[PDB]
RNA sequence: GUGAAGCCAGAGGAAACUCUGGUGGAGGCUCGCAGCGGUUCUGACGUGCAAAUCGAUCGUCAAAUCUGAGCAUGGGGGCGAA
RNA sequence: ACUCGUGCCCCGUGUGGCGAAAGGGAAGCCGGUUAAUAUUCCGGCACCUGGAUGUGGGUUUUGCGCGGCAACGCAACUGAACGCGGAGACGACGGCGGGGGCCCCGGGCAGAGUUCUCUUUUCUUCUUAACGGUCUAUCACCCUGGAAACAGUUUGUCUGGAGAUAGGGUUUAAUGGCCGGAAGAGCCCGACACUUCUGUCGGGUCCGGUGCGCUCUCGACGUCCCUUGAAAAUCCGCGGGAGGGAAUAAUUCUCACGCCAGGUCGUACUCAUAACCGCAGCAGGUCCCCAAGGUGAACAGCCUCUGGUUGAUAGAACAAUGUAGAUAAGGGAAGUCGGCAAAAUAGAUCCGUAACUUCGGGAAAAGGAUUGGCUCUAAGGGUUGGACAACCAACUUAGAACUGGUACGGACAGGGGGAAUCUGACUGUCUAAUUAAAACAUAGCAUU
RNA sequence: AUGUGCGAAAGGGUCCUGUAAGCAGUAGAGUAGCCUUGUUGUUACGAUCUGCUGAGGGUAAGCCCUCCUUCGCCUAGAUUU
C-alpha cells in the first residue's frame, strides 16, 4: 500500500491502464475522506481532510473506472 | 446423549476452554443436532450455549501489602530471607 | 470549573411504582463521596431530579459514572431489586433502570 | 512422522488398502475355504517393518 | 556466598613502600534448583510397576558439565581416565 | 560469421558424484472458514526469482549525470576479459545501555461479582500484521581549531599534538514516533427480526506511569586460552577500460510503472502414567520451543489464574503382622560389629571466631543475640521556578514508641559441630544389573 | 410383640477449651483533615485494651439424667425342626 500526497498525482494514478477500482472511505469520527485505487501492484491512498475537494475530485475522476463508497460492515 | 463433540466445538467457536462452555442442561436433546460450527454460533447467539466467566483471582491483598511497605510496615529482619547485597545490591547502589 | 453532566433514568420502574426517586436522590446525598468524604457535597455536586422518573447529575471533578453505576447498584441491592432490574448504559454519561425478570 | 517420503507414503496406501475383512460373497462360493482375513494387521498389534 | 588481577581516593613516611575506604568480578572456588549421577537405609519390591524399578537420604551443578543428529572404528577385531 | 546445423577465432593450472527436514540459504502477512487442512483454502494486502519486450524518466550526440571543502548525497547516471576485496562466516563468560513482548501501578469506558455492614470496590475488555513512505536512533567518520593549571570520560575501563575538550556535520544500525495497510478487520456492549430461508441495525474500541522485574533481541565495552573457537554454494563493490553509442533520433540504464510464469514430493493425528521403545493401554526410557499472580534471594517449597484433568477395580469393617507418616515420661548409645535409623542444627541481620597453613585458606570454624503486628521518624532521586517552594517516582536501609502468647525465617524452606589417626594432593573417571574406593586419570617429575 | 420399650431431636448435668460475633469507649503509642485561640473543637485511620463475657464453641461417636419436654416406630417378613 502507498500513500499519495497530492491530488494531482492521484488522479494521474487513476488514468492508468491497470487501474482497476476505487473507492472513497469516509471516517466521520476524524473528517477524514480516503481515495484508494487499486492498481496492479499497489492500491494507492489519498487523504483528505474536506468534503468540498472531495467532490470536485470524484466529478474530475475518470468515468470508465468504477468508484464504491465503503459500506459500514462490509460482508465476507 | 454425547456432547463431547458440541463441547469441543463450542470451545472453538467462543475462544475459550472447555472447561468454560455451558452447555443448556434443559435442551441437551437440541443442542446435539448441532453437529457444525454454524449450528453452535447459532446456538450461541440464542444463548443455549454460554462461555462462563474467569475465575476470580485478585491481587488487593499484595496492593495493600506494597502500600504497608511502602510505609515500611512488613520489612523487619523476620521479614527478609535474602541476603542484603540479593535485596538490594551494592554494585546497583554504587552505580 | 470543568462540568460533567450524568443523567440516571429509573422512568420504567417509577412508573411501575416499584422504584422510589426520591430514596435514590436522598441516597445518593447520604452516599456520594468527595475527597474520601462523605456529607462533603458542598456545591461540588449537585444531584437534583428532573421529574420524568430522571435524576440529574452535575460534576465539577472527575466524578466516574462507574462510581455512580456502583451506587446505583448498592442501592438495588440495599432495597432487593437486583433480581428484576439491571442498569445499562446506552450513551454517554446516561445510565437506566431495565427489567430482565 | 509427518515428513514422509514418497516410497514410505506408497507403501502406508498399500498397507492401509490391505487391512479389510474379506468380501461377504466370497464365502458364498463353492469350494470356499477362507472364513477371514488371516494378514489382518493393526497399528497396535503388529508393527510392520516400514 | 566468597571476592583474584586491574583501577579511584585518602592517610603515613624521606626514601621504598606501608596502611585504610571504595571499585572490579577471576576461580577445572563454594551453598543450592532443574539436568546428570547413584552413597546409605544393606528401606520398598523381590512369581515386582520394572529381566535393575520405587521412596527417602545423598554426589556434582559454569565446566575433565549434560545432550541430539550425521559420520568413523567390526570379533582374537574394535574401544577402554583400565 | 551464413538462405541453411556444420567456417573459424580466443581463454585453460581443475579435472566427478553422494553426504544436514537442528549448519549455509530468494521470497507471505492479517482476518475468516471445516466434522476433520490450512503461513497451503477464501478475502484483502504483499514479496522473490526467472524471462520478455513496452510507456515515462535520465544521459549523450567527437560522447557515458549532477551536487557537497569533506565524511558522502541524490530516481537512474555504459561498461568485456583479467584481477582485488567484502558478505555468507562463526568460541565461552561478565557487568552496562537501547528496543519488542510479558508482569505491575493510576485514571477513564463497557460488562460481570459482592454488597447484614464496609469497600469512588474486585475481576475482565479497550487490539493493530507483513509490506512500504517519512523523521530519528549509540559506535564510527569528516570540517574548524590547537590542549599542562592536562582535559574528556565508564558501574568497570579507557581516549587524546598519530589532534582531545568544544562547535558544526556525514553515516551503519527499527522489534522507535507518525502515516498508508486500517477499521472496512477483530473485539466489546445495546436494541429490533425468526419454524427455517436472512439475521439486521446502532454505538464504543482511551490516556498515563513505573523497574537491579521476566524473556527475546540489538549495541558498545571487557575477561579467558600452551583452547583462538567450519566449509562451500550464492550475492555485491572496486581496479581495468575491451566493445558500442545519428542537431532532430536512439539511448548494451542496477529509476518508476507495466507483461508472462513458477514444476515435483511431504502436510491428518500422537509425540507419551494409552498413539514411540521396553512381549502390554508397563510407576522405566526417549531431543526441543513458549512460560502468569502471591510469598519469597529465587523457573525452591506452598497457594492461585488461563488451559487441562477429576483417569488409574469398587463397597464395608478397622484383628494380628506389615508398608508409609509420626509422638512419647525419666534416663540419654547402657542398644549394636558399628549412633544403622532417627533426632538435633538450619533463613536473614548484628557480634565473635582457635590450632594449622602452600598465606590463597581454615571459616558458615567454634559460638552468642535479634526477628511479629501497629503508629511514626529519617535518609538515599528527577523536573520546574526565585536557596526555598511546588510537581513527579519506586524500592532499600536505619531509628523510636506502643502492643501480645515471651511469640514472631510461627507453614514451607533450611549446615549438627569439634579433637585426632590411616589414606588419596585437589576438580574429574570406572565394574549399565552385588564393589565409587585407598582403584584409574591428572598436573608435576624422570627416563628412552 | 405396648414397654421402667426402641429411635431421632431438645433440655439439664459432667467434661474440654479459654472469654465468641457485634456494639460501645475517653482506654490506646500516635497520625491526618477542616475550625471555634482549644483543655473533648468536631471528625477520619489506628496493633491493642476494657464492658456486655468463666463468655462463646464442642460434648458420645463406647459420658450421665429426663414413666410428667418434643417428634416418630411396633404384635412383622423369610427359613428350618
Ligand atoms: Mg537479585
Ligand atoms: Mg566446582
Ligand atoms: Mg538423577
Ligand atoms: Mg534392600
Ligand atoms: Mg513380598
Ligand atoms: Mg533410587
Ligand atoms: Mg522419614
Ligand atoms: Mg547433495
Ligand atoms: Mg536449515
Ligand atoms: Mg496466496
Ligand atoms: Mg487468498
Ligand atoms: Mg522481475
Ligand atoms: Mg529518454
Ligand atoms: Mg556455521
Ligand atoms: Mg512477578
Ligand atoms: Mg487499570
Ligand atoms: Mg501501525
Ligand atoms: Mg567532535
Ligand atoms: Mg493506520
Ligand atoms: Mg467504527
Ligand atoms: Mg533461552
Ligand atoms: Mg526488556
Ligand atoms: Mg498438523
Ligand atoms: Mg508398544
Ligand atoms: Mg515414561
Ligand atoms: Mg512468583
Ligand atoms: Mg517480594
Ligand atoms: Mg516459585
Ligand atoms: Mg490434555
Ligand atoms: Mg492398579
Ligand atoms: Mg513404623
Ligand atoms: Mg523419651
Ligand atoms: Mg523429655
Ligand atoms: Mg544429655
Ligand atoms: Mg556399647
Ligand atoms: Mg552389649
Ligand atoms: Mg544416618
Ligand atoms: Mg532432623
Ligand atoms: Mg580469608
Ligand atoms: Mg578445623
Ligand atoms: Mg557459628
Ligand atoms: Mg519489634
Ligand atoms: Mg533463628
Ligand atoms: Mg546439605
Ligand atoms: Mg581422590
Ligand atoms: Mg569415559
Ligand atoms: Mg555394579
Ligand atoms: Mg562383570
Ligand atoms: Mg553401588
Ligand atoms: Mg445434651
Ligand atoms: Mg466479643
Ligand atoms: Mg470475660
Ligand atoms: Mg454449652
Ligand atoms: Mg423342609
Amino acid at each position: 500500500p502507498q500513500e499519495v500526497s497530492d491530488i494531482k498525482k492521484f488522479i494521474e494514478i487513476c488514468r492508468r491502464k491497470d487501474a482497476s477500482s476505487a473507492r472513497i472511505k469516509k471516517n466521520p469520527k476524524t473528517q477524514q475522506i480516503k481515495f484508494k485505487v487499486r492498481c496492479q501492484r499497489f492500491l494507492y491512498t489519498l487523504v483528505l481532510k474536506d468534503s468540498d475537494k472531495a467532490e470536485k475530485l470524484k466529478q474530475s475522476l475518470p468515468p470508465n473506472l468504477q468508484i464504491k463508497d465503503v459500506p459500514k460492515r462490509n460482508k465476507r | 446423549v454425547n456432547l463431547r463433540t458440541q463441547k469441543r466445538l463450542a470451545a472453538s467457536v467462543l475462544g475459550c476452554g472447555e472447561g468454560k462452555v455451558w452447555l443448556d442442561p434443559n435442551e441437551v436433546s437440541e443442542i446435539s443436532n448441532a453437529n457444525s460450527r454454524q449450528s453452535i454460533r447459532k446456538l450461541v447467539a440464542d444463548g443455549l450455549i454460554i462461555k462462563k466467566p474467569v475465575t476470580m483471582h485478585s491481587r488487593s491483598r499484595a496492593r495493600e501489602l506494597n502500600l504497608a511497605r511502602r510505609i515500611g510496615r512488613h520489612r523487619g529482619f523476620g521479614k527478609r530471607k535474602g541476603t542484603a547485597d540479593a535485596r538490594m545490591p551494592q554494585q546497583v547502589l554504587w552505580m | 470549573k470543568v462540568t460533567k453532566k450524568f443523567i440516571i433514568n429509573a422512568s420504567q420502574p417509577a412508573s411501575d411504582k416499584i422504584f422510589d426517586v426520591s430514596a435514590f436522590e436522598k441516597f445518593l446525598n447520604e452516599r456520594i463521596k468527595v475527597d474520601g468524604r462523605v456529607g462533603n457535597l458542598g456545591d461540588v455536586i449537585k444531584i437534583s431530579q428532573i421529574g420524568d422518573g430522571k435524576v440529574e447529575i452535575i460534576a465539577h471533578n472527575d466524578l466516574s459514572g462507574r462510581y455512580l453505576k456502583y451506587l446505583t447498584k448498592k442501592f438495588l441491592k440495599k432495597m432487593q431489586l437486583r433480581d428484576w432490574l439491571r442498569v445499562v448504559a446506552t450513551s454517554k454519561g446516561v445510565y437506566e433502570l431495565k427489567f430482565y425478570n | 512422522p509427518s515428513h514422509k517420503t514418497f516410497r514410505i507414503k506408497q507403501k502406508l496406501a498399500k498397507a492401509q488398502k490391505q487391512n479389510r475383512p474379506i468380501p461377504q460373497w466370497i464365502r458364498l462360493r463353492t469350494g470356499n475355504t477362507i472364513r477371514y482375513n488371516a494378514k489382518r494387521r493393526h497399528w497396535r498389534k503388529t508393527r510392520l517393518g516400514l
